[PDB]
């Protein structure tokens, strides 16, 4: 019932996906082999929605693991929980891209797609009515953001109507871990703008800023940077996993979140966000984390929400709690701070609940932002875009496989449409 | 006299297993589904010892009724009632009505006709939902139109949560109400609205419980249905039927909106030092603050009021508080109805859930009131509607659905066109 | 019938309310829970004037304590009878008034009012006929004296032929245990002189001065204080709460007392006053009281009535007595005494009687008078007022709630108005 | 009722450490940070069994602050609150308010929102610092400016180390409080002083303690700002809040620096040998050498003057104390506010530090005395100045940060706008 196909493309998104299922199985009781121990019958009922029931009580995943390298599959698999997935859904090729965009989208992904699109056919087949697609990628690189995006467009073509949800990870200014960030961020966005309905915007600077005020982590690694994006995506299919006094579909959240088809790029967030030396000294009560929730510097982006206005948001709360105090609490944000808050909308807050909290906490939320402080992204990035591309610099290899400069031109004109329609409605 | 009930959406089936949880407890039955004429409106007799509900639990999403079949109640409720779905109408009026409702009407339709066939005295219905959401906006709106078709001249009770002024839920939530009441005005006999931020403050004044959950608002809303109804199960001086309210509250057959309110709601430790009487609750009925809809009554006129109340209740006294609220000035009556009185009296005292925060009374009272002081909420509802409706926002959608600005503009006008009559009856 | 609604405004308000039900209570025999176990059949009859009958034989007063500080009503909840009152009534702000006159009465107690008219107009349709109301404030402060006085105008809006009956203790200039006394207390005067038809007017220091003399009290603290000014409230409503030879209402001494409507000023007093080490030695027959009565140092003003003439004087006596020597003993105060009372008027000694005394005691009275003697207290206090008032100190807090200077002369036009006005009569 | 305390500086963190010594062993506090209502307006329930004080210890050096995270007082203090800065202010007025302080501000501010956000019954707030340092002198400035024109309404209670006549610490001391008085005098509601040199007689009189340090001082300073909130953290006779001390102190606006002075201060063998009493108190403290500051009460005249008390003390006697202090001819009260006199019990008795020379008594008493005994201070403090302000002494520093002589010349003449209206008040 209402079934979800994990795709994980790009070396980015083998990793994000592979903590992914890490932390949700631990609230879900689920066996490094693959068996069930949970202490409560209510994660038994919708463990179908992620997973596969198999002989002797055993449960797979429905990960569709791509990339073009074969080193991450075999990190992966080597994993705490590397042997659960299935070995076929392992597909990978023997040459990686080398951060190209048009290599792993025009020559050499189309090898690897013809291999991946039989396989979501089994996987589509095998459940009761899938939901939509929850794929995770990077613009980073060519891999994740050449041939993640390409099947982008070939499942959309096949169905016009079911929901593609997509977990994509941007570049930054000062953190710039490639030199083939804006050509491989552009040409992206040209086909995540048009094709996908759903895409939360995550920028590694944040995830650097939320562990250095409040988790004070001394040497946070990417593992841990992976706990605070996965908590994320476990956050919003969480009320269609356990029940509560009201679920909110994933679709549900795109009624209420995307008002018009291109203003889909969502502000991703997480609460509590609180560090070992100081977990003892602070309340977990609603009016705590409310405060916290909102707050400038605790978003998973680096753009500054006052240098904007909210035009919706979500916060999916999540654990037994009274919610009449919640909606005094959202209730006062969209009041006290009207100036950041869109006129020409009622009430811009969506509102949910659920009764079974994580393994450890007892009560915790999720946010969802769709704000005009993501046009200051998107345009710094068009302008190391028109930097580079002005001169026609790191584009030969480009055309050497069939591309033109016009695409890039095109990519421009859908670049510097879109800021303009945040510029609209701010 | 039998009815039969139908709830829709998220906001049903919290009332469904919160007002349902009072009736067996009114009438002896133990959960599992056991133990003369006063259950017969609400319960059959399943052979020999045994019970089953006169309701259907339909909604889109199944997470609400895979819990209730996994709950406390699973030998109480019959397993085919429990209808179940595909996928959630995602808060649009469009799909809920037109893709996903109709490859599933025909079985409710069909299951609903079966079940009123053995009837012998079905009076009407009632219809618990809400418009604010998906399921409860889009397919009531297509069963409503449907069976009205087919019957028609019976009785529908309409029991929909509205949105507040500024509390709400969603967003979306305005273009739901605003297109579903375009067919709902035709059809629905009289529809009893409910606002969710006007149990909010009546908790924490009056029953000073500063952390409850929707199974506290539900098994108030469950009681007050329950009273509405309580002429039909038990014995009483002056009875009232179903078809009672229908004559005495809808003057005109489109202003078919009535208000509510409920008292007394005293908490455990409070009722023992408060005197529980006639004189109060009669007073504390029309306070404007202790109703269920956060609306001012001062604003308007009142058309028409009924005071049905519970418990060993002479009819003597009641007939002096109406008199004594007749000649408070604070209030004010509309001249083209000076006499919308209706009294009634039953003998069954209320109930009391164990472990619930509401307090055991030998005597109470319930109040369906028309009045011309909801028209300042469509006017409101229509304003806040303007803002988004000019920017086209939260519409591609509808039309993604299959929708379009046309029945947009046609729910809109509809509105004006009841906003003229609302103020023209307040004259 | 004829029943009485208690108010409790300010600190002083709400524990001189307190010991007012603690005493009257002992002579219905009233439980601290609420039942019944008098040992009287007389008592049962005239218990509605007072309280309200409830279910399980228990009983519950109207009494409507206000306050703009929590720690008076939890202190009075966790009292010997606290737990009687109703909680409903029990109505309280968060912010106390810091001794402003300005604060409770147009902007603090503004948001307070709207909350407590609401409550009285339950108790009041609770009753068969209200006779009048008994409200208990003190002058010195802001809480009091500014937001009890103002619902005195709201309620007298309402009804315009009721009686207003108040016990107002006033400051002094010996006992001054706050610095803004003669500014409270000359804009709250301004108001009970034209609104309240009844005032008793009360001092501090006679209540220093009267356990002194007769009590011989070592340590009195403010428990002792109260039960001498309780008596006083109980005795004067004690005709309509049993029966007697000769019954007075609250109304039969406003008629005989008020000879003009502003001249309501009243000398409370109370008799008998013996310590425990001397109350053999003393004999409780009328003419050792009516000797008492009349003392100098016996009433509770620190005003001298040598220094002025009885303008009206009654004595409400209590218990089983012989009327005939009550009514020589009044003659002969009045004969012997001549130079100190009025020529204009023939008799200036009201009488009443009632057959069953209080706990405790046989024969007992209550003294209410109105003298010209009250007028040196009225100029202290303007002096106190004048001194201040005419450098504009302590004024500029005033003026920030709305107030103007103007105010404060109109109100010192009203106070050398009404000391004249005794002046007149003397 | 609920306040929020900041401490600034090397004297706020010494008054921080021994002012919330003695409030957990008041409350039974164990150090460790576990054990109704009397502690809520300094410590807040962390969800069970555990508690969090409510103040902010701002400072730019953090030599002390690390210190205090490395103490005993570990477990207690949240470590957000433990402020550290980058390098200190050096006896700068110009350096700690306007290169080191806006870089740092901004995270302060935001810091005091969030924590005042959550409260609901916050009276004002009281800042612990000393004009002769460089922190507590240039910050405090900062955020007094930057917080009074957001909050505004609130109250605030500056306790601020004042320098002695002869004894001084430092010599740029004058120049750090000539700059902030001039900010200070508009937007500080009411500011307690205290000096140095009046607390070292003191000790060394009564006390007989001829070797003590700061910690000596801190547990005093610490006992008495404990005592002028007593009212609203246990219940009393006569109580008085936050905002009572605004009004009945203050008569002119610019006119709120009242006097302040403590009694009884008597050791431990030395109290069984004398006779505690309410009349030796209340004649201690208006002795001129028992004051915690070293200014002559008889040069001038007294405006009004509180006496608050602690303990079971009956308020008779405290009457019949403050009658006798009236007839005393040795001071003299001046004519514009002869009753200005404020009397206030509390039931709490004074606390005992485990090991402190202070002794345990049975009663004790608090005193804040607003009088025209100060402007011979302000004299002292401009005639001092003026040497080096002849000379443009120690001013290449401030405007080597960024200052000129403009301001500094407004902040002389603003201390001759202060010398008059004092002057002509004491007429
Ligand atoms: N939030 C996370 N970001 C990651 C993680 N790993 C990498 N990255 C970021 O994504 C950027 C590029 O994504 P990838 O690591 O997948 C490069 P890719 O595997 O697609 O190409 P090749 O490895 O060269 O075959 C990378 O520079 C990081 O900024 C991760 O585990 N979590
Ligand atoms: N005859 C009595 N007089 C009292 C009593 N309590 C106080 N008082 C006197 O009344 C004076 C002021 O009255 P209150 O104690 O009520 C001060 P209030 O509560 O109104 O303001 P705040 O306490 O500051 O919120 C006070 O200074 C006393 O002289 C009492 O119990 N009996
Ligand atoms: N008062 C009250 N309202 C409820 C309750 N449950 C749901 N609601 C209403 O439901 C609205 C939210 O939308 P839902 O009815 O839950 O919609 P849904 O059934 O979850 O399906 P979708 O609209 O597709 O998401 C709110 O505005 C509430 O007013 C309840 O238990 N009590
Ligand atoms: N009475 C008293 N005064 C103190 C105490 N600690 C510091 N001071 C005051 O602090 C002043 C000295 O400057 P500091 O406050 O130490 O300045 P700082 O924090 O070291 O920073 P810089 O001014 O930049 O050197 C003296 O004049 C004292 O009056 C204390 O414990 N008791």
């Amino acid at each position: 019932m209402r079934e979800i196909v994990h795709i994980q493309a790009g070396q980015c998104g083998n990793q994000i996906g592979a903590k992914f299922w890490e932390v949700i199985s631990d609230e879900h009781g689920i066996d490094p082999t693959g068996s069930y121990h949970g202490d409560s019958d209510l994660q038994l009922e919708r463990i179908n929605v992620y997973y596969n029931e198999a002989a002797g009580n055993k449960y797979v995943p429905r990960a569709i693991l791509v990339d073009l390298e074969p080193g991450t599959m075999d990190s992966v698999r080597s994993g705490p929980f590397g042997q659960i997935f299935r070995p076929d859904n392992f597909v990978f090729g023997q040459s990686g891209a080398g951060n190209n965009w048009a290599k792993g989208h025009y020559t050499e992904g189309a090898e690897l797609v013809d291999s991946v699109l039989d396989v979501v056919r089994k996987e589509s087949e095998s459940c009761d009515c899938l939901q939509g697609f929850q794929l995770t990628h990077s613009l980073g690189g060519g891999t994740g953001s050449g041939m993640g995006t390409l099947l982008i467009s070939k499942i959309r073509e096949e169905y016009p109507d079911r929901i593609m949800n997509t977990f994509s990870v941007m570049p930054s200014p000062k953190v710039s871990d490639t030199v083939v960030e804006p050509y491989n961020a552009t040409l992206s966005v040209h086909q995540l703008v048009e094709n996908t309905d759903e895409t939360y915007s995550i920028d590694n600077e944040a995830l650097y800023d939320i562990c250095f005020r409040t988790l004070k982590l001394t040497t946070p690694t990417y593992g841990d940077l992976n706990h605070l994006v996965s908590a994320t995506m476990s956050g919003v299919t969480t009320c269609l996993r356990f029940p509560g006094q009201l679920n909110a579909d994933l679709r549900k959240l795109a009624v209420n979140m995307v008002p018009f088809p291109r203003l889909h790029f969502f502000m991703p967030g997480f609460a509590p966000l609180t560090s070992r030396g100081s977990q003892q000294y602070r309340a977990l009560t609603v009016p705590e984390l409310t405060q916290q929730m909102f707050d400038s510097k605790n978003m998973m982006a680096a753009c500054d929400p006052r240098h904007g206005r909210y035009l919706t948001v979500a916060a999916i709360f999540r654990g037994r709690m009274s919610m009449k105090e919640v909606d005094e609490q959202m209730l006062n944000v969209q009041n006290k701070n009207s100036s950041y808050f869109v006129e020409w909308i009622p009430n811009n807050v969506k509102t949910a609940v659920c009764d079974i909290p994580p393994r450890g906490l007892k009560m915790s939320a999720t946010f969802i932002g769709n704000s005009t402080a993501i046009q200051e992204l998107f345009k710094r990035i068009s302008e190391q875009f028109t930097a580079m591309f002005r001169r026609k610099a790191f584009l030969h290899w480009y055309t050497g496989e069939g591309m033109d400069e016009m695409e890039f031109t095109e990519a421009e004109s859908n670049m510097n449409d879109l800021v303009s329609e945040y510029q609209q409605y701010q | 006299r039998e009815c039969i009930s139908i709830h829709v959406g998220q906001a049903g089936v919290q009332i469904g297993n919160a007002c349902w949880e009072l009736y067996c407890l009114e009438h002896g039955i133990q959960p599992d589904g056991q133990m003369d004429d006063s259950f017969n409106t609400f319960f059959s007799e399943t052979g020999a010892g045994k019970h089953v509900p006169r309701a259907v639990f339909v909604d889109l999403e199944p997470t609400v009724i895979d819990e209730v079949r996994t709950g406390t109640y699973r030998q109480l409720f019959h397993p085919e009632q429990l209808i179940t779905g595909k996928e959630d109408a995602a808060n649009n009026y469009a799909r809920g009505h037109y893709t996903i409702g109709k490859e599933i009407i025909d079985l409710v339709l069909d299951r609903i006709r079966k079940l009123a066939d053995q009837c012998t005295g079905l009076q009407g219905f009632l219809v618990f939902h809400s418009f604010g959401g998906g399921t409860g906006s889009g397919f009531t709106s297509l069963l409503m139109e449907r069976l009205s078709v087919d019957y028609g001249k019976k009785s529908k009770l309409e029991f929909s949560i509205y949105p507040a002024p500024q509390v709400s839920t969603a967003v979306v939530e305005p273009y739901n109400s605003i297109l579903t009441t375009h067919t709902t005005l035709e059809h629905s006999d009289c529809a009893f609205m409910v606002d969710n931020e006007a149990i909010y403050d009546i908790c924490r004044r009056n029953l000073d419980i500063e952390r409850p959950t929707y199974t506290n608002l539900n098994r108030l809303i469950g009681q007050i249905v329950s009273s509405i109804t309580a002429s039909l199960r038990f014995d009483g001086a002056l009875n009232v039927d179903l078809t009672e309210f229908q004559t005495n509250l809808v003057p005109y057959p489109r202003i078919h909106f009535p208000l509510a309110t409920y008292a007394p709601v005293i908490s455990a430790e409070k009722a023992y030092h408060e005197q529980l009487s006639v004189a109060e609750i009669t007073n504390a009925c029309f306070e404007p603050a202790n109703q269920m809809v956060k609306c001012d009554p001062r604003h308007g006129k009142y058309m028409a009021c009924c005071l049905l109340y519970r418990g060993d209740v002479v009819p003597k006294d009641v007939n002096a508080a109406i008199a004594t609220i007749k000649t408070k000035r604070t209030i004010q009556f509309v001249d083209w109805c000076p006499t919308g009185f209706k009294v009634g009296i039953n003998y069954q005292p209320p109930t009391v859930v164990p472990g619930g925060d509401l307090a055991k009374v030998q005597r109470a009272v319930c109040m369906l009131s028309n009045t011309t002081a909801i028209a300042e909420a469509w006017a409101r509802l229509d304003h806040k509607f303007d803002l988004m409706y000019a920017k086209r926002a939260f519409v591609h959608w509808y039309v993604g659905e299959g929708m379009e600005e046309g029945e947009f503009s046609e729910a809109r006008e509809d509105m004006a066109a009841l906003e003229k009559d609302y103020e023209e009856v307040g004259v």
